């Protein structure tokens, strides 16, 4: 999966197995590092009006 | 009938459940309606079978029971009135004797009652005493219509069968 | 589940939303849901029927929740309207428009809030227990008739009295309660007795 | 049923307040073991009023009742943002969205007039008092 | 052509959703207004003028 | 609330219209309806 966001450690505990995480929306929000197996949150970057 | 319609329709998601949903909301807001305007009385009244209403007459719009119970201008105004794909009309919830039976109720609460039935127990009252209690409230004391009663009666007769013409010739 | 008005009102607006985000999912009959996607996979000349396609689709489903929230929100303004004026003249002032201000006579009422919305606390009064007095328009004293000032006439089959309208409370038929007028021969029911004087 | 085709329930002759409407007046509940009924909902108890012409029904106590009414006043304030809502971040699909003209614009000025309008609301409900009062100690 | 009739035929509806929405949001304020007249001028006496 | 989806705060913040509330409670109470008139 691709996409643009601010990646923070998490303290999420996914199973052993799962890649992912989503929302009631579903939309993702925690990757689990494929690499070094570290959660990882996905919060978009800031914008709004002026 | 078309399962490769469906399955092309089914790319462009919840469509059919959003328009479903509108729909049936407008659908039950209609009962809610004619729940709100008509059940308004805790009960059911009846009117005694004797008529000594001080001279006036009700029986143009009093239930009649040789029939549908309702009554002549009910009638009159009933009478003044007149598939494939899904299109389903749905009944509504209460039927026109249900109705009829909630504006029965309504009028011979008021006229053996008075606004007291709206207030609480309805305490009966003489429907002459009640045309005072009427007056006095618009500023004109009660000696009037206790020396008018007789003429007032006419009048309101008159006006009701002048109602029954107009409706029952235009429509 | 007394509060079901306010729980409507956000539930609808978060399905609403709900919907909204969800249709970003689905593919209008293009190739897959995600831009970048068809970006990487197709050239400029294809990438273009797919992105209309997408525009086409999001755009008319942006435009049918823009509709929904339109309409209800004029409905929210009808509520709000009617909950204005049942403010000002049920709370600042006491009113006399029939079960405009809860069941019963009316006697004054007291706001509270609560979120997205408000709670009125009518408080009114309801007549209880009654009594079957026997009554009579006007009374005979001298061939005169006298009409109650303000009250009526009731009687317990051994006496007469007159009383206000809405609690029992009988007192004596002096001259200064009743009012005169004509003579016995025209009023209908009207019954002899002795008004007292003072 | 004068509505359909009812599967599963008893039908009885009584008549009691509606709890599950169906409709054309029919009225289903579960009662007494117990199982699912389906009647002709009744309307209240009759009641003759003893009318006469000279006698009155006078009121001797009084209770005070305190009822309760409950009005929705505003939503919530919502905004949309017209390009990064359909093709947040991409030029492509900025400069195809621009052949379509002013219709997201109009669309952000629909959603900020309900978005004031709240406002607008909630100050005409609640701001009609002047001062601010205080009770006594 | 499925495409095209699919289009054609969901864009009438929606437009006919929409009037019905209208329609009923109107007949719901006369409904509340005769509730009103109903409360206000059979169960009492008003004075309200006309 | 990710995609330009923005809920703005309402202005009167919930301690206001409590405020608000207490007013109106309070003048009916120790006034009548005479506040809302005038004085
Ligand atoms: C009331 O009706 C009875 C029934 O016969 C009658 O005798 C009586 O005179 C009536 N009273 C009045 C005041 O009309």
């Amino acid at each position: 999966l691709t996409g643009t966001g601010v990646l923070t450690e998490s303290n999420k505990k996914f199973l052993p197995f799962q890649q992912f995480g989503r929302d009631i929306a579903d939309t993702t929000d925690a990757v689990r590092d494929p690499q070094t197996l570290e959660i990882l949150d996905i919060t978009p970057c800031s914008f709004g009006g002026v | 009938d078309s399962t490769e319609c469906s399955n092309l329709l089914l790319q462009y998601g919840s469509f059919c459940t959003q328009l479903n949903r509108a729909l049936t909301g407008i659908a039950v807001e209609q009962d809610k309606n004619t729940q709100e305007v008509f059940a308004q009385v805790k009960q059911i009244y009846k009117t005694p079978p004797i008529k000594d209403f001080g001279g006036f007459n009700f029986s143009q719009i009093l239930p009649d029971p040789s029939k549908s119970k309702r009554s002549f201008i009910e009638d009159l105004l009933f009478n003044k009135v007149t598939k494939f794909n899904g299109l389903t009309v749905l009944p509504p919830l209460l039927t026109d004797e249900m109705i009829a039976q909630y504006t029965s109720a309504l009028l011979a609460g008021t006229i053996t009652s008075g606004w007291t039935f709206g207030a609480g127990a309805a305490l009966q009252i003489p429907f002459a005493m009640q045309m005072a209690y009427r007056f006095n409230g618009i500023g004109v004391t009660q000696n009037v219509l206790y020396e008018n009663q007789k003429l007032i009666a006419n009048q309101f007769n008159s006006a009701i069968g002048k109602i029954q013409d107009s409706l029952s010739s235009t429509a | 589940s007394a509060l079901g008005k306010l729980q409507d009102v956000v539930n609808q607006n978060a399905q609403a939303l709900n919907t909204l985000v969800k249709q970003l999912s689905s593919n209008f009959g293009a190739i897959s849901s995600v831009l970048n996607d068809i970006l990487s996979r197709l050239d400029p000349p294809e990438a273009e029927v797919q992105i209309d396609r997408l525009i086409t689709g999001r755009l008319q489903s942006l435009q049918t929740y823009v509709t929904q929230q339109l309409i209800r929100a004029a409905e929210i303004r009808a509520s709000a309207n009617l909950a204005a004026t049942k403010m000002s003249e049920c709370v600042l002032g006491q009113s006399k428009r029939v079960d405009f201000c809860g069941k019963g006579y009316h006697l004054m009422s007291f706001p509270q809030s609560a979120p997205h919305g408000v709670v009125f606390l009518h408080v009114t009064y309801v007549p209880a227990q009654e009594k079957n007095f026997t009554t009579a328009p006007a009374i005979c004293h001298d061939g005169k008739a006298h009409f109650p000032r303000e009250g009526v006439f009731v009687s317990n089959g051994t006496h007469w009295f007159v009383t206000q309208r809405n609690f029992y409370e009988p007192q004596i038929i002096t001259t200064d309660n009743t009012f005169v007028s004509g003579n016995c021969d025209v009023v209908i029911g009207i019954v002899n007795n002795t008004v007292y004087d003072p | 049923t004068r509505a359909g085709c009812l599967i599963g329930a008893e039908h009885v002759n009584n008549s009691y307040e509606c709890d599950i409407p169906i409709g054309a007046g029919i009225c289903a509940s579960y009662q007494t073991s117990q199982s699912i009924i389906a009647y002709t909902m009744s309307l209240g108890a009759e009641n003759s009023v003893a009318y006469s012409n000279n006698s009155i029904a006078i009121p001797t106590n009084f209770t005070i009742s305190v009822t309760t009414e409950i009005l929705p006043v505003s939503m919530t304030k919502t905004s949309v943002d017209c390009t990064m809502y359909i093709c947040g971040d991409s030029t492509e699909c900025s400069n195809l969205l621009l052949q379509y003209g002013s219709f997201c614009t109009q669309l952000n000025r629909a959603l900020t007039g309900i978005a004031v309008e709240q406002d607008k609301n909630t100050q005409e409900v609640f701001a009609q008092v002047k001062q601010i009062y205080k009770t006594p100690p």
